[PDB]
């Protein structure tokens, strides 16, 4: 289909083609500076200039190379500083150059790029899509929201557009209104809709509401292969890591650590409860809106597996004692924290990033009743001094309806069948 | 905005590159 060739880029339609095809048939190296040659010889051609980027391109590929990348990145800005750039040429090259950036972790730029798209192209739907996204990646959720408002104000049955806007209506606690959206756009079917995302919080959004075929919903993803199980809803797994919501100590083999917790922890707890004292600040709320109603605040020590230096001043003997098992220190999936949970709160049922982690409870401060956890279909009570474990990347629900608070320290640990390959290796969460 | 105990983030993880 596409029409990449200018006027003066047919008459050297030979030679583009030529160098092209040696791109095109592996030769990356030769086909890099047979385009040189063309970008030199010609220093106006698009088309030269598109061949420098894409063999730059397969050639970050080619050495998995991200120097590369960086390089073919400013070329395809290059082909959109010429003259007389065709308009599918200009749409690709620079769409191209949003991806890569995205490809790289660059997204301040990528939402440059996408902007510029946007203005040089007012008609297409899709790249108001693609800069929503781009809006995303970055947390400016108002600002994505209005570019899919106005995508939705023109083609209303846009169903990616749809299932974005109720992404971003959800995350905002708009339950109900976001509910239509999510359903819509993902039945639709349309190219971005089948994405686990969207099945994960359509369900949630029903659970909160009181709607029954949520579960309807979490069995379809399942079908579509985002969920591992209807109970099991995690998205940045590794697939066939052993799943069960409840282990024992003896199940995970970290029992030197669950030793060092249990035996230890009055000293855990006391130290807790001088940064409640004295220090109450540093236990901040939950901010990822997982409560019905209630109380609940984390005070955290440990996160993506770097320290808190200045969260370990108010913990210093725990975190002297946690040091000595990277198991959980250097869990990049997970978090040491204390988390103190008042009587009137219920967390909604949910399901955490990563079924990378398990999650090791101990009791502080627990009261005589009141405080419960539903992991699965098995619900389950809290022990000073003793450790619970699950994997929270199944669902888990919570209440504390006791008449005191309830003090307990999160320890998660590397799921014990991963490798030191993988535990060095996995993006951090 | 990081995700810890949910999945409330478009993404949960900060691509860097290969
Ligand atoms: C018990 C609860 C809410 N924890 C979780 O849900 C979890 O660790 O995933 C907590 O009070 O901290
Ligand atoms: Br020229
Ligand atoms: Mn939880």
């Amino acid at each position: 289909k596409p029409k990449l060739l200018n006027k003066f880029d047919k008459t050297i339609k030979a030679e583009l083609d030529a160098a092209e095809k040696l791109r095109k048939r592996g030769k990356i190296e030769e086909a890099v500076n047979a385009f040189k040659e063309l970008v030199r010889k010609y220093p106006q051609s698009p088309r030269a200039r598109y061949g420098k980027a894409q063999c730059e391109d397969d050639l970050a590929e080619k050495r998995r190379s991200n120097e590369v990348l960086r390089g073919a990145i400013e070329t395809y800005q290059e082909v959109a500083s010429l003259p007389d750039v065709p308009a599918d040429l200009l749409k690709l090259s620079l769409k191209r150059r949003s991806d890569r950036q995205q490809f790289l972790g660059h997204m301040r730029g990528s939402l440059l790029t996408l902007q510029r798209l946007v203005q040089l192209f007012p008609n297409d739907t899709s790249l108001k899509n693609d800069l929503g996204v781009g809006y995303l990646l970055i947390g400016d959720n108002d600002n994505a929201k209005k570019v899919y408002e106005e995508v939705l104000s023109v083609t209303p049955n846009d169903g990616f557009a749809k299932v974005h806007y109720g992404f971003i209506l959800k995350a905002q606690n708009k339950i109900a209104e976001s509910i239509p959206y999510l359903k819509e756009g993902i039945e639709s079917g349309d190219p971005g809709t089948d994405d686990g995302r969207f099945y994960f919080h359509l369900g949630d959004a029903m659970q909160r509401v009181g709607n029954k075929e949520a579960y309807k919903w979490y069995e379809l993803g399942h079908k579509r292969g985002h969920f591992a199980s209807v109970w099991q809803r995690s998205l940045y797994n590794v697939n066939g890591l052993k799943a069960q919501p409840w282990w024992t100590p003896k199940e995970t083999g970290y029992t030197e650590l669950v030793k060092s917790l249990e035996r230890n922890w009055k000293l855990i707890r006391d130290e807790g409860l001088a940064v409640m004292d004295k220090a109450k600040g540093l236990f901040l709320p939950e901010d990822e809106n997982l409560r019905e109603k209630g109380d609940w605040s984390q005070f955290t020590l440990w996160q993506q597996g770097r320290r808190n230096e200045n969260a370990c001043k108010g913990a210093p003997k725990t975190c002297t004692l946690l040091e000595k098992f990277p198991e959980t220190t250097g869990c990049r999936r997970g978090q040491i924290k204390y988390s103190i949970m008042h009587p009137g709160t219920h967390v909604w049922p949910h399901t955490g990033p990563t079924n990378c982690r398990l999650r090791m409870h101990l009791g502080l401060v627990i009261p005589k009743e009141g405080c419960k956890i539903r992991c699965a279909n098995e619900t389950k009570t809290w022990e000073e001094g003793k450790v619970l474990i699950f994997d929270d990347s199944f669902e888990h629900e919570v209440w504390q309806d006791a008449s005191s608070f309830r003090l307990i320290f999160i320890v998660d640990v590397w799921h014990p069948e991963l490798t030191p390959q993988q535990r060095r290796s996995l993006p951090a969460i | 905005g990081k995700c810890k105990d949910g999945l409330g983030e478009y993404t949960c993880t900060s691509l860097e590159g290969f």
